RNA sequence: AACGUGUCGCGAUGGAUGACUUGGCUUCCUAUUUCGUUGAAGAACGCAGUAAAGUGCGAUAAGUGGUAUCAAUUGCAGAAUCAUUCAAUUACCGAAUCUUUGAACGCAAACGGCGCAUGGGAGAAGCUCGUGUCAUCCCCGUGCAUGCCAUAUUCUCAGUGUCGA
RNA sequence: AGCUGUUCGACUUGAAAAGGGGCAACAGAGAACCUGGGAUUAUAUUCCAAAAAGAAAUUGCAUGUGGGA
RNA sequence: GAUGUGGCCUGGAGGUUAGGACGAAGCUUAUGGCGUGAGCCUAAGAUGGACCGGCCUCUAGUGCAGAUCUUGGUUGGCGUAGCAAAGAUCUAACGGAGAUAUACUCAACAUGCAACGUUGGAUACUGGAGCGGGGAAGGAUUUCGUGCCAACGGCACUCGUA
RNA sequence: UGGAAAUGGGGUGCCCCCACCCGUCUUGAAACACGGACCAAGGAGUCAAACAGACGCGCAAGGGAGGAGAUAUGGUUGCCAGUACUUCUCUCGUACUGAAAGGGAGAUGCAAAAUGCAUCUGUGGUGUGCACACGUCAAAUCCGUUUGAUUUGCCCAACACC
RNA sequence: AGACCUGAGUGUGGCAGGACUACCCGCCGAACUUAAGCAUAUUACUCAGCGGAGGAAAAGAAAACAACCGUGAUUCUCUCAGUGAGCGGCGAGCGAAGAGGGAACGAACUCGUUGCCGAAUCGGGUCUUACAAGGCCUUGAGUUGUGGCACAAAUAUCAUUGUGUGGUUGGUGCAGGAGUGGCGAAAUUCAAGCGAAAAGCAAACCCGUUGCUGAAUACAACCCUUCAUGUGAGUAUUGAGCCAAAGAAGGUGUUAGCCCAUUGAGCCAUAAACCUGAGCGCCUCAUGAAUAAGCGAGUAGCACUGUUUGGGAAUGCAGUGUCAAGUUGGCAGGUAUUUGUCUGCCAAAGUUAAAUACAGAGUAGGAAGACCGAUAGCGAACAAGUAGCGUGAGCGAAAGUUUGAAAAGCACUUUGGAAAGAGAGUGAAAUAGAACCUGAAGUCGUGACAAAGACAAUGGAAGUACCUCCAUUUCAAC
């Protein structure tokens, strides 16, 4: 199957050497219960300008807008999720997408096509 | 077949105050003059390298194979032997446990799971579920990550 | 006394051990699966805004085109749009590009050298009315190894070969 | 200005020329430049610009003049 | 030398039964207990941070003190042998963090030593078959300026073919 | 009921007694015989085939493949390269001898036919020989017996003569 | 003059050369070694060397086995068989074949020759939508012979006419599928918050959808106060649910069916090729059915030599010499010869799929493992055939970047020329501070203590002095 298979070595290699477009599907987050009922879709790949809330980790319960999907460090950047450096400047903190939940969807013509074909009804 | 022997690696002789072992030729490298070809040398060939024409498989007499299956079946009808093997059969109605043919009509796992509770086979199933864990040792690095107990065996008349 | 000895607590030097494993080794299977003068394999130079190596690519040079896919890449920077597309990025592939070489084959070679044909190009001298044209010089393309096969709107020849006029 | 004949260069009949194509010398053979500079942080018989600091020597094409054809 | 051992130990497999973030493996020990022993187990870590124990069976690259054994590291010798051909340096000033660097006492010596580069003087050497000025082979940026002193120039450097 | 009283264990020193350096070759090593500075990790009877004996297991005058096929499986990423099923075959034995041509093994009875007849519940015979069955003695008995020896019959497995 | 024979030049259109080489085909070809020496033998018709192909190659349609009630191209497998074959200083050793059970198999075809024809043939122009298996033209080639028909799976063939076949004649264009590519499934981030109940006990099962409840008033180094500081992230536990034709093994800050990705029906798009009443139309072109003769010549044999073979008075082959038969001929029938009977087959020309190999190959993908786990496993887990070495042929490493969940990678103060130190901060943890997890042994420094002559030190056995973060026992007439 895709990535996961009978070989742990092959499955892990397929994950950590994934191309950019494969990484997008791996960096997906669940939709909120409001969005799940509206679109009949369990989860969507996170993109920029999405609104998410952290559900797992130290920043659990923090809401903000996705400012970057790094896809090389396997994290997303949220505007309200940050911390202070030694010198006093603010730097963003990366969060794995599977630890957050999408509350608002950035809707494009391409994004509607994905939601339409992923509709379970 | 070539592992540990991919060198020129001639011995130096007795005149030089070193052990008489083949040594890697050349110079300009940390491996030059190093011991070679020996099972006791770093980077050398293992003692008695393993071969693929080892006897992996076995012949068993056809009658002896049927004797074993017959003995295993007779043991499965003894409740004390089943308990001694580790199965939780303390609530099943009868041993051997025979059930009606209608289970082959089930289509949903929900129906099959309800049947296992009726004949009290779910206790042995639950024993397997609680025993699932990561395998201890190197085998988890291979494709043997999870281990569990056996549980009940359901025998059907055919492949349906 | 001092050196020195022994034990314990704590440090240093030194990188074993355990856990970890995108690597190796071994076995098995599936195919409209087998390179090159239509210039291969190999070798050499070069190419990024920033770029030594490596990777990818060839003066269209970390890539052009086309299909999908749908918002990145990312050290920094830059970037029309925030994206049906025409410019994100990945994946794949039909269209292209593909420097010097190398069987290397115009002749050579510790020479980025020197030819013969035939097409071009640039030409501030000269002639012509800054425009034309252009000698010498210079630049670029194509052909030009040897052997063999076939062939010639039935091409040009040689022989005190055999004839026939 | 034409005609005949004629000299010499360009375009289209065939004397005589035996012995294929190339490499091998940065000390042999060959080879038209040499002074001055205030011209550099580092190159120079290699750079210097109209008073070339300047003075030459040599090839390849041409034009005009002089003289032959 | 033979044989036996519900004899010990190690990496994996089929079973079974357990443990671990209230801390797995590994490691440490004047931590004791058990066993004739191989070893097993507990305690503590002011260690560690994620796996793993017992028992039955199966299996194998399964147990080290020495092979002038292999590889890595360490080590007494030892601040020891030495760093002695090519004669040689001295002085002031400038530069430099490299100084004239100080509890008390205390005028300076007896409490910051020794070492650098440049320039000017002094002294000396090479002595034209030269530590002179140019080339071939070989090397290929060592050339030049500025900056710099972690490593390197077996002493040193503020200097350098670093 | 305590920074405790005991006993055991552990650590260090001391006293009196003992006490040649390990591994190796060798008749003989503490040797003026060789290998031996320290530690870590690595390091050497293995896999395959033929035969034999012991032991385990199945079947037995028969045992067993192998190759292959069939279908549960024409299925499933995988489990499933396993398991289940089959063979007028092949092989090792039930028979051995001879260089070969070629022959090829029961007993009893009756009898002596250069292929003799009859019968088929039968160790070819003899000696020594477990158990068992008839007794017969001895000792001891809790008086039920046991525990030794021996006679006779049959003698199993074996051994020895034929 | 010219021809045609032989041989040249040039133009036009093409092909060869090199790479790869695991397996395969042809040649060439050792020795170490074994024989307890060694020469025949063996290693071995092997390594090295030189050539040549392909997805396989080679072999292949009987001049074959057999001796039977007969089998029937080739290849491969079990077996025949380590052989009562055979070869062999008959030593060491070596060593097959037929039959039988199977795999595969639509498996068969072409030329030469002989008869009967005879340029009906081939190229090259040109036209038909066409370098047509077509028409027309063509001296160009070919009569020193290209093609046609018939030769045991056979028994006429050649015109006619109707019957109807070829999707492998060539044009033209029309479907479905397979194959590829993309897309495409469920269910808790549910409830309980923190050093100590986000823990347990009611001892098969049930009771239990219930009852019961804290020996952590914790611990932080001689102990006694007092004052501070300390618990990262819930894939853990407990309780309550849910999905499963999906429990499948990857990811995510601890161990996840329900956080993410996967795991299925199905949908969409397609150069050619492939499969489908030899898929289905049209034009064109092809095409089926209702008397004698021969059969492969420096070849086969034979002789000598050499080699190879289990092949032994010679199993194949090579060189030279010599060299047939075809008037019941020839070859084989595993002891040489000469006879005569029998059996099988018909050499000296060619093509051919599968079953088989891939023993150091490649392309595009996949599936795995009782394997190794950074001195192991490929030399290479990493800018590895790299750095480096050698004139060269060649030789050839060491190296896990494994900090942390996240860089949050130590601002700022102070001493120092700097390197750094001392503080202060981040972080659950800097003794996690950048070749940064764990951090052993050996060696060394330091503080404390034990002592100790010179008996080298270590060791054994018994005591003793002092210590002991060790264990166990006892603490009332016990
Ligand atoms: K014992
Ligand atoms: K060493
Ligand atoms: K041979
Ligand atoms: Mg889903
Ligand atoms: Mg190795
Ligand atoms: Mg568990
Ligand atoms: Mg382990
Ligand atoms: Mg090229
Ligand atoms: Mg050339
Ligand atoms: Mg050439
Ligand atoms: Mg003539
Ligand atoms: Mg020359
Ligand atoms: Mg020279
Ligand atoms: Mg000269
Ligand atoms: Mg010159
Ligand atoms: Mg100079
Ligand atoms: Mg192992
Ligand atoms: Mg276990
Ligand atoms: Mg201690
Ligand atoms: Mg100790
Ligand atoms: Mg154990
Ligand atoms: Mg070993
Ligand atoms: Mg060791
Ligand atoms: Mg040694
Ligand atoms: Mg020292
Ligand atoms: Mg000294
Ligand atoms: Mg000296
Ligand atoms: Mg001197
Ligand atoms: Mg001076
Ligand atoms: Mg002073
Ligand atoms: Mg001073
Ligand atoms: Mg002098
Ligand atoms: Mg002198
Ligand atoms: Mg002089
Ligand atoms: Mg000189
Ligand atoms: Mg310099
Ligand atoms: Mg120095
Ligand atoms: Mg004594
Ligand atoms: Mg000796
Ligand atoms: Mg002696
Ligand atoms: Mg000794
Ligand atoms: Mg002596
Ligand atoms: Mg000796
Ligand atoms: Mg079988
Ligand atoms: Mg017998
Ligand atoms: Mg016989
Ligand atoms: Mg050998
Ligand atoms: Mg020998
Ligand atoms: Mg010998
Ligand atoms: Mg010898
Ligand atoms: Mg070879
Ligand atoms: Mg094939
Ligand atoms: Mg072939
Ligand atoms: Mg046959
Ligand atoms: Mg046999
Ligand atoms: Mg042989
Ligand atoms: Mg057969
Ligand atoms: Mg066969
Ligand atoms: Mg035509
Ligand atoms: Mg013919
Ligand atoms: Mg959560
Ligand atoms: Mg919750
Ligand atoms: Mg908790
Ligand atoms: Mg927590
Ligand atoms: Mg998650
Ligand atoms: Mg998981
Ligand atoms: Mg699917
Ligand atoms: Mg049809
Ligand atoms: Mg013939
Ligand atoms: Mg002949
Ligand atoms: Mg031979
Ligand atoms: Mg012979
Ligand atoms: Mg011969
Ligand atoms: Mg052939
Ligand atoms: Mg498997
Ligand atoms: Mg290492
Ligand atoms: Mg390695
Ligand atoms: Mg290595
Ligand atoms: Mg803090
Ligand atoms: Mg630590
Ligand atoms: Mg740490
Ligand atoms: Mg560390
Ligand atoms: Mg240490
Ligand atoms: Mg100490
Ligand atoms: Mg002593
Ligand atoms: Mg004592
Ligand atoms: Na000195
Ligand atoms: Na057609
Ligand atoms: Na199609």
């Amino acid at each position: 199957a895709s990535i996961k298979c009978g070989s742990r070595r092959k499955a892990r290699r397929a994950h950590f050497q994934a191309p950019s477009h494969v990484r997008r599907v791996l960096m997906s987050a669940p939709l909120s219960k409001e969005l799940r009922a509206k679109y009949n879709v369990r989860a969507m790949p996170v993109r920029k300008d999405d609104e998410v809330i952290v559900k797992r980790g130290t920043f659990k319960g923090r809401e903000g807008k996705v400012t970057a999907c790094y896809r090389l460090k396997w994290v997303i950047l949220i505007d309200k999720v940050n911390r202070e450096k030694a010198n006093g400047s603010t730097v963003a903190v990366g969060i794995h997408p599977s630890n957050v939940e999408i509350t608002k969807l950035k809707l494009t013509h391409h994004r509607k096509s994905i939601l339409e074909r992923k509709d379970r009804s | 077949r070539l592992s540990g022997m991919n060198h020129s690696a001639h011995s130096w002789g007795t005149g030089r105050a070193v052990a008489r072992i083949p040594r890697i030729s050349g110079g300009g490298t940390s491996t030059s003059g190093a011991g070679a070809f020996g099972n006791m040398c770093r980077g050398g060939r293992m003692f008695a390298p393993t071969k693929i024409f080892r006897r992996w498989h076995r012949k068993i007499n056809l009658h002896q194979k049927r004797f074993a299956v017959v003995s295993a079946l007779a043991a499965s009808s003894v409740p004390s032997l089943v308990m001694s093997r580790g199965h939780q059969i303390g609530n099943v109605p009868e041993v051997p446990l025979v059930v009606e043919d209608s289970i082959q009509g089930y289509e949903k796992t929900k129906e099959a799971m309800a049947f296992l509770k009726a004949i009290a086979a779910i206790d042995d199933v639950n024993r397997v579920n609680d025993s699932r864990e990561i395998r201890a040792g190197r085998g988890k690095m291979r494709n043997r990550r999870y281990v569990a107990r056996r549980g009940p065996m359901l025998v059907m008349p055919n492949n349906k």
